[PDB]
Parts: C-alpha cells; structure tokens; sequence
RNA sequence: UUAAUA
RNA sequence: AUUGGAGGGCAAGUCUGGUGCCAGCAGCCGCGGUAAUUCCAGCUCCAAUAGUGUAUAUUAAAGUUGCUGUGAUUAAAACGCUCGUAGUUGAAUUAAUUACUUUGAAUAAAAUAAGGUGUUUAAAGCAAAACAUUAUGUUAAUGAAUAUUCAAGCAUGGGACAAUGC
RNA sequence: ACGAUCAGAUACCGUCGUAGUCCUAACUAUAAACGAUGUCAACCAAGGAUUGGAUGAAAACCUUGUUCAGAACUUAAAGAGAAAUCUUGAGUUUAUGGACUUCAGGGGGAGUAUGGUCACAAGGCUGAAACUUAAAGGAAU
C-alpha cells in the first residue's frame, strides 16, 4: 500500500491490468508489491541458505544469504539475493527481490502448434561466472532434463519440457541458479523469424495516464 | 590439423595423448600382472601367519587390528583387516582366509598406515557370521 | 485457446533488433510519432545521430545530415 | 607480410580501369616492338625494359597496345633470357655476398641472409622446373654460379 | 550369447536413487491403482518409454514418406485397440502427450474395479488373482492383462 | 594467408550486424560468396547487395536489416549425405522452424530445405539464423 | 651495530 | 520377508541404555577425551523387495582424451629464434579419370529395429485360428516389404565444391 | 687468506687476492632465452602524441591537412575472462569449425633411474616405473 512511483499508483488504481504491459515498455518495478497485485497466488521456493563470514579483530561475522525463486507456472519467473545475520529475515529481504526481479520467459513448441505451450523456443545459454547453463527445446514427453538446482528454477517458470546441458563449477549453488535465470532472461531479446514483423503502434501507460498521476 | 584430408595427424595425435592418462595407462601397462599382489582377481586365499595392530593417522587415536597373509597364487606377504568389532578374536593361525579389497581411497582406506585389504572369511563363514 | 505470446516486443527504431525486458536504458522519444532507441545505442555515443537520420527521414529535419550519410 | 621478416608493407601499383591504350597514344606496335627489341639487345631486364618505355616514350602499359606481355614479345622474337630474370637477380644477390664472405669470414649476419637467399633460389628453381621453363639437368651451384651470372 | 532363445527386460531402475519428489509420487500412483511394488510403475515407464521413442523417431521425418506412413499407422492403430488412445486423436503428436496414467487405466485390476465387480482396487487384486473373473471366454489371473476395447465390455464374474 | 574467401566474407557480415552497421563491404568476391548471399536473401535475411567490378576480383557491398542473428561458415566442407540432414540440424540450428543450413551440390548451391525437396546431398557450406 | 626459537 | 541404513553426499531418530580419543565406525568430509545425532545394543521408520549388500573390472557420469569437444599470460602446458623435406591447407576466373552425391544390382541365417498373431498378460514361439460354429475355405492360409549395413568392389542420373588433367 | 660482528659466522661489512673478466681459433647449446602471450590471414569503439617516408598548404630546420609502415600510450556504460586484467586482443566461442605446428592432463617420486645419442669435460636431447598422498595450486575480499 501507499504507493510511491507512478507505476506503483497506477497498479493500485488498477489501470495497468496486466504485468505484460510493464514489460511491453520496458519499465522497472521499484515495489514488490505491484507484483503482488498483479500476479497473485505466486508458488514459493527457496534455493538454499548458505552462510558467509568475514574475519574481524574480535572474530568472524556470519550472515545467512538466501536464494529464493519465485514466479508464476504461466511464463514469468524471478530469482533474488539477500543477505542478513536470521534466515527468517533474509528469506523476507530475497523475497522482496525476487519480486522486482520478475522476468518474462518466452516458450514455444517443438514441431507443431498443437496442444499448448510447453518448452522453450530455441537454444539459450546463460552467462553466469564459470557456471553456463544451456537449454535445448524437448519433445512433449520428456520432463525438465537438469540437475535438481535448474529443475526447481525452470518448473516455476513453466517450462515442462527441456534438455539441459551444463558447464563449469555446477557445485557453485548461487551461480547455477543465476545461470538458469539468465538463459530464461534473454528468451524474448533472442529476435526469431516469427518476430520479424513490427506489428502495431501501442501507447505507454505513462504517457496515457500522465494527465492523472500529475493530479 | 582440422582439414578433410588431416585424418593421419588426428588418429595419431590421440594415441600419444592418451598415455598421459593416469588412470587409463596403469591399466594398460604391464603392471596389474607383476606389481598386484591380487592380480586381476578380485578375492584371493592366504594363510595367516602373524596378528598386527597399526597405529592410525595424527587426527585419530587407537590401534588398527590386523593380520599378514601369505597368499597362495603368488606367495606375498600382505596385510588384511578384521572388518567390524572383535573380529581378530575369531582368526586364528596357519588357516585359510579370504582376502577381499577394500574400496579404493586416495589408494589406501580404512585402517589407515598402508593396508589395502579385508578379511572376509576365516575357512568358515563369514568373518561376519560368525 | 490461449495466446502463445506474453507480449509482442518493440523493434528499436535505428538497428531494428527487440528491446529487452531488462533493456533499462531503452528510450521513447514523442515527436509531435514513436522513436525507441536501443540501450546499447544510446552508450555508444550514436543514438543522437542515428536518431537524425531517422528524423530527416520523416521530414522533422531537412540540412542536418548530409547526403552520403543518409542511409 | 614478406617471406622471411616479420616486415609488412604494401608499396604497389595500380593499374588503370582501362585495358586499352589512352586516347593520347598514337605510336603503333610496329615501333614499340622494335623498340623493345633494341633494348633487349642491350642487355636489359624484362622489368627494366617496360620501365624505359614507360618513362620515355609514354608506353606506361605495353599490354594495352600491343595486347601481350613484354616476355610473351621477347620470346618471340627469342631474346628471352634463358635463366628468367627474376631468378637470375637472386643468383647475382648470392654471388655478390659469397664474394664478401669469403675475405670476411667473421660476418655472421652476412652468412645468415646468405642463407636465406639461397633458399629462395631453391623455392624459385623448383617452380620454374614443374612450369618447364628451366631443363631438369638445371641446378644451382656455387662453384658454377659465378661465371654464369658473371 | 549362448542360449538360442530371446529374453528382454522389462523395466529400468532409476538413475538417481533417492529423491523425495520422486517418492510421493509414485506412491500417488500406487495408492490410486493397488501396486504391489515400484517394479510395476517402471514397467509402464518402460513401455511408454518405447511407444514415445517410436513416434518420436517419425516424426523427425517427413510427412508422406513411406516409412513413416507404416510405421506411423501401425503405432496408432495398435494404440487405439488397446485403448490407450482414443479414436478421435489420429495423429503421431498425440503419443507425445500419453502418461504413465493412461497405460494404468487400462489394466485388468483398474476395470474391473471402474466396472464395478470389486469394492476397493485391492479387493479387484483378490478377485483377479483368485480365478473368479472372466474375459469373453478365457478367465485370467493376471492383474496386469491390459484389456483392449472389443475384449473390454466381455469382463464377468467366474 | 587467404585460405578461405566465404570465411572472411561471414566474419564481416556478422561482425558488421553486431555493431549494428546499415551496409557492409566485403573486398574479394566469388561465385559461392554470390550464391550463399542469394540463399539468404530469399530467406530475406539481407534486403540486396550490389557487386562493382574492379577488374581484380572486385568487391561486393551488403544491405542488411536487422535480422541477421549469425551467418558462419563451416570448415572443412563434409561430404553430407542425405540421412545425415538432421544430425547436421539438430546441432548448427537453434530450432526446427529458425533457422537454414546451406549445400553446394550439383544442382547449385541450396539450403537444407529445398535440397531435401530435390533430393540430393552435397558439401555443406554454413548456415544462417 | 646486534634482534635465534615456540 | 528379508537385506542394507538412519551426520552430510542420500530417504530416514537432535528417542534411551552401555561404552569414554579405548573399543571402534568411517568408500570421501569426519564422529569418538565420560551429556557420542556417526561405536555397541533396544524401540521406531527409510529404500528396495524374493531379493538385497560387498569386492574387482567395462560403460555413462568424463566437455577429466576433445572429430562433434577441452586448455596453453598468471592454475599443468607456445620449441630461444630462423631456415626447411615429407604431411596438411591453398585468391578470383571458363554458359579424361578420381572424389562427392541419388538410385539400384548383388549379398547366410541367428541377432537389432520393426508387421501380424490374447503363449490367460509378459519374456517367448512363428505359430494358430478370428469366422467360416471349422472336414468345404477364408486358403493354393502366415513367413513381416522383414529394412539394415560400414570400409572396399559393380552399374546408373548430376557436375556445384575439389585432386590428377594435357 | 686475513680483520671485524655474532652464542657461533665457513656469510652479509672491510683489506689482499688465483681461475676468470679482454682479443684470436675451436667447443659447449643452456637462461625469469619473458610480452611467462606460436606462425599466417580477415573484421574491429573514441582519441592525443611519436619514429621513417610519400603528398598539398604555409618561407634542411619548424607549424599544419591526408595517407603508408613501426615501437608505444589514454578512455570505454561495450566484448571476453575465475578475477587480476586484455582492446594493434587474452574480442569476433555451447550462436562451439579460417590454415598449420608444438605442448598439458591432481600434487610428489622427477626431468630421477635405466636404455640410446651428442660433448675433451661439466653437461645437453629423449625419458619412465614402484611407492605415497586429498589435496597442491590461480585471482581477489
């Protein structure tokens, strides 16, 4: 509640209906709390918790850092980081983050258009540090083919059906999850030949609402 | 050499190549027949001669129980565990025993200083039943 | 049933390439028409020229850039 | 780059668009064969013979006159050297520094491009022999080299 | 090889041994169809595993080629007769979309329990195993006898 | 030195499409340069391109427009057969409906698409998304 | 200027 | 109904009795110095199940042998440098062989894939029957077209990319 | 070889001093022989300056415009990488294939033993195995 940015008042208004159009235009989300609203019901699950230190004069300061993923089974998924000295809290700070980190995921069909959507719709390779993760489109049958770390990642984002194929330091759990949410971030910059035509000008929720915001 | 024709420079370069192999070249090298006191076999038959125990490693504390074997295919003298608890209780002397690996480690296992195989009968059963 | 298609992208205006969900530095510029310059042009120090060409093109512009540039 | 140094330049030429003689040329093939000929008779490189028409009777490209190389004209007419130009100035470069060697003999720069330039014989005499300009029985020789180059 | 006849397996262990994701669910399958034991579940695995290699392998190629014509036909009609396919879905892409639930569905055990000849799906176990039920005119022990659609309707008591 | 000329022509159309370049110029040109930019252009991958004749192997200027992801060209040209298509497919292209393969054979120059339709095989030249 | 070890 | 396990890898006990850096467990990290989640037992449940552990070896994991497919500044790894034969690779260009490619010929089965067939299912077998209530008739019944298949050899259509042309 | 210092000092400090350091002829063939970055070729973001040319202007030297070759330098929100850093590449690489050669496969044992070969010699080139061990190592906080 109370809203501070203007997408942040246009989603409690309830003039931006759908989150598509704030990635239509490219926007950033600054509250978590927009996703909220606009993508209710969003499944949880939570990467890992692994425990950093730093050395001081009086001895080592652990904090808990927390990789949570989140995202809707339809296509928009989200991974965040945070960091703090109680995991109950840095669950809490990671799931803000995971929140205003909401990206679309872009899938299609392996060799026709029959049945719905389910795998993703050419080859994708993230670029994580030594950690590259690559995903292959999949016949109908077969499940997410990755290690369990990918797999909780790619069946939050919708993606029933892929082929994965890893490399580097996969033991690195914070790179593999990174690895996976960069593969699954450049699905829609990837331009296809079926994305060649420019379709139709729309307008941007914040210049046809600027008049309003402003009052 | 990526060419059509470069298929000579290819095949030979993976043959030299493949002698830096550690674990692929001890298996090749005339080594499993003279070097292995088991040999290819995977259980080999002794008679026990002498009960030992060895000390362990400096971050452990006690003493390894074990006996020395005398194989019969060969002739070399090794050692051999007493797997779980009060175990060399039941081996005696001058009797046949089977010797049975270990896993592998960093080559050496389980009672520490150098021993590399189990006793896994004592002409009986089992050096578990029994 | 449903579409397959959570959105259809913005093609940039000057390279003609999608503009990425996560492209923060993509811009839209209102010419009282639609202009959308790709973040990676406007780094490079091109997009205000690149944005000429395309601003004589439609006649908001006429001696700014020269002939053998307007392509 | 070049074939023996790490060197790279690109000094060259550039012939017109245009294969046929300028439209200010009016002398016929008649007097640029003859003339030709005459320098052949002097003693003079292929190379150096097109330079000469080129700088005095404004003949800068023979083949856009007469339409055939200047070797094609002398072997013809068979003043062709025997041992093709190119190859004949390498062999006077490695008699010329074997000559200096042979007083200094602590000059191990001079032995080095020696070298070199003996190889490049080698490369050039073994091309020139599967394009049969040069007989089989040819062979470059030290010993040899002097008098034929001479 | 030394014996002149053929055997071939059944089904497949699974590559990694213990995860908790998998072990709810196939015991989810096993509560809804009377299991006795996970071997049951990695057989049906194993034979959808081959009917989706099969139509996998066709449909990488052409659509008027020969092979695949007969190939492709003799796939669907024998899944449609043992009624794992219903008739409408007459195309190869629709093999794809089977599940292990499917091929479940069509044991001996499963109808005789939908058809009503057995209180609990272990009580259809009992029935089966105990030489009381009959198919057209062979009686079957078998709890595993997948039943086609033309011997479907010929399922009575001893 | 220049071993193959189709080489240097992909790295510069795919280089020049990176920086988002309008035109490109590429200095050696040759028959199979001509040919494999036909394929793509009835793919509509480049809108044209135009060849000035220097009397030395002149060069050829490229008009693209921002949909050519990569065109590479693949070494040594393997004797492909036809069973052997969609081994070739399934590991250069990204997907089963993006991208094209392109052969030379004795029927010209084609991609994968339409040399399987004239059934024939050939060298495989590169391909293009 | 000299200053080793746990 | 047994086999192995209950610290992590790896599903399962921060239950109770003894043991006190001992006995031991431990494939790896490691647990044990008297309050042991890892020893020895009791109870409970974890996995598989008429099977389940151990030991050695093959394969995958191993993109840690690389053609697809690795790395070489600092992690291991560019010859001190140049010349050089075999080998490998070789600019654009033209309106007799070989190589390449498409079809075949010919080629033992068994095996692999795959066609049919209710061995009660199934692994099998290549037989049995579906119905003719079957001697009769489908019937002179099925034999999967059963396809392979690499390196050579034979024939055929094409000559783009290549080698020797001469 | 002396004299200091020191617990000792066969060393650092001071004095003397042989082989050597220098030239000629012949061996030796090794270096942190380093840019720790093989050779050839294509494409490639902004600069300022410099060495040697060619070409206009300004009266050899110097100030400027263009262009070719050379050793370098600065900026990058871009490309790459584990990072340091690289940009006349260490870029154009899971969207993996321009041509060729050499080398590496956890740390030790070990560039050791033996065998072969070269050298007057020291040594150089080629070069293991047994056994041992869960780490050794790289960049950064």
């Amino acid at each position: 509640w109370t809203p501070v940015t203007k997408l942040g008042r246009l989603v409690k208004d309830g003039k931006v209906k759908s989150i598509d159009q704030i990635f239509e235009f490219g926007i950033k989300i600054k509250e978590y709390q927009i996703v909220d609203h606009l993508l209710p019901g969003l499944k949880e699950e939570v990467m890992t918790m692994q425990s950093v230190q730093k050395q001081t004069s009086a001895g080592q300061r652990t904090r808990l850092k927390a990789y949570v993923a989140i995202g809707d089974h339809n296509g928009h998924a989200g991974l965040g980081v945070k960091c703090a000295k109680e995991v109950a809290e840095a669950i809490k700070g990671a799931m803000i983050q995971a929140k205003l980190a909401m990206v679309p995921v872009r899938r299609g069909y392996w060799g026709a258009t029959i049945g719905e959507v389910h795998t993703v719709p050419c080859k994708l390779t993230g670029a994580c540090g030594s950690v590259r993760v690559r995903l292959v489109p999949a016949p109908r049958g077969t499940g997410i083919v990755a290690a369990p770390t990918p797999k909780k990642f790619l069946i939050l984002a919708g993606i029933e059906d892929v082929f994965t194929q890893t490399t580097g330091h996969t033991k690195t759990l914070g790179n593999f999850v990174k690895a996976t949410y960069d593969a699954v971030r450049q699905s829609y910059g990837f331009q296809t030949k079926d994305l060649w035509k420019v379709g139709g000008v729309k307008q941007s929720p914040m210049d046809k609402y600027a008049k309003i915001l402003a009052e | 050499a990526r060419g059509l024709h470069a298929a000579r420079k290819m095949l030979a370069q993976r043959r030299a190549n493949k002698w830096a192999d550690k674990e692929w070249k001890k298996g090749k090298l005339v080594t499993r027949y003279k070097c292995n006191p088991l040999g290819t076999a995977s259980h080999a038959k002794g008679l026990v001669q002498e009960k030992l125990g060895i000390e362990t490693k400096q971050p452990n504390s006690g003493i390894r129980k074990c006996v020395r074997v005398r194989l019969l295919k060969n002739g070399k003298k090794i050692t051999a565990f007493v797997p779980r608890d009060g175990s060399l209780n039941y081996v005696n002397e001058n009797d046949e025993v089977l010797i049975s690996g270990f896993g592998r480690r960093g080559h050496a296992v389980g009672d520490i200083p150098g021993v590399r195989f189990k006793v896994v009968c004592v002409a009986g059963v089992s050096l578990w039943g029994l | 049933n449903k579409k397959i298609e959570l959105y259809i992208p913005r093609h940039c205006s000057v390279t003609h390439t999608l503009i990425a969900a996560d492209d923060h530095a993509a811009v839209q510029i209102l010419v009282p028409t639609v202009y959308t310059v790709k973040g990676s042009v406007r780094k490079d120090g091109i997009s205000d020229h690149s944005l000429n060409r395309q601003f004589q093109k439609d006649g908001f512009l006429k001696t700014v850039v020269p002939k053998n540039m307007m392509i | 780059g070049r074939m023996y140094n790490p060197g790279r330049g690109i000094s060259r030429r550039c012939i017109p668009y245009r294969r046929s003689a300028p439209s200010w040329l009016k002398t016929s093939t008649l007097e640029v064969i003859d003339e030709m000929c005459k320098l052949a008779k002097k003693g003079i490189a292929p190379s150096q013979i097109g330079a000469i028409m080129r700088d005095t009777h404004g003949v800068g490209l023979v083949k856009s006159v007469t339409g055939s190389k200047v070797l094609r004209i002398l072997k013809l007419a068979g003043l062709a050297p025997k041992i093709p130009e190119d190859l004949y100035f390498l062999m006077k470069r490695a008699v010329s520094v074997r000559k200096h060697l042979e007083k200094n003999k602590k000059d191990k720069d001079a032995k080095y491009h020696l070298i070199l330039i003996e190889s490049k014989i080698h490369r050039l005499t073994r091309y020139y022999k599967s394009a049969k300009v040069l007989e089989a029985s040819f062979k470059y020789d030290a010993n040899t080299a002097s008098a034929i180059v001479s | 090889g030394r014996c002149l006849r053929n055997h071939s397996i059944t089904y497949k262990t699974p590559k990694v041994p213990y995860e908790r994701e998998r072990f709810d669910a196939e015991l989810k399958l096993v509560g809804q169809f009377g299991l006795k034991n996970k071997k049951e579940i990695q057989r049906v695995h194993y034979m959808l595993g081959h009917m989706r290699t099969i139509a996998k392998v066709m449909l990488m190629k052409d659509a008027k080629d020969p092979k695949r014509l007969l190939e492709g036909a003799a796939l669907l009609r024998r899944l449609h007769n043992l009624g794992i396919l219903p008739r409408d879905q007459n195309k190869l892409e629709f093999v794809l979309a089977l599940k292990e639930e499917n091929l479940l569905e069509r044991r001996l055990q499963t109808l005789v329990y939908r058809k009503g000849f057995a209180k609990s799906i272990h009580h259809a176990r009992v029935l089966i195993r105990g030489k009381m039920i009959k198919v057209g005119k062979q009686v079957v022990d078998v709890p595993s006898f997948l039943v086609r659609v033309e011997s479907e309707p010929l399922i009575q008591l001893a | 030195v220049r071993v193959n000329v189709l080489a240097d022509a992909l790295k510069s159309i795919t280089n020049a499409e990176k920086q988002g370049k309008r035109q490109v110029m590429i200095r050696p040109a040759s028959k199979v340069i001509c040919e494999f930019l036909n394929v793509m252009m009835k793919h509509q991958y480049i809108t044209d391109y135009t060849v000035v004749d220097t009397h030395r192997s002149g060069k050829i200027v490229v008009n693209l427009n921002g949909r050519l992801n990569k065109c590479a060209v693949i070494s040594p040209r393997f004797n492909v057969t036809l069973s052997e298509f969609d081994k070739w497919e399934a590991n250069l292209l990204p997907s089963r409906h993006f991208g094209a393969l392109v052969l030379t054979t004795s029927y010209g120059i084609l991609d994968n698409t339409e040399a399987r339709a004239k059934h024939t095989g050939g060298r495989i030249l590169g391909f293009f998304y």
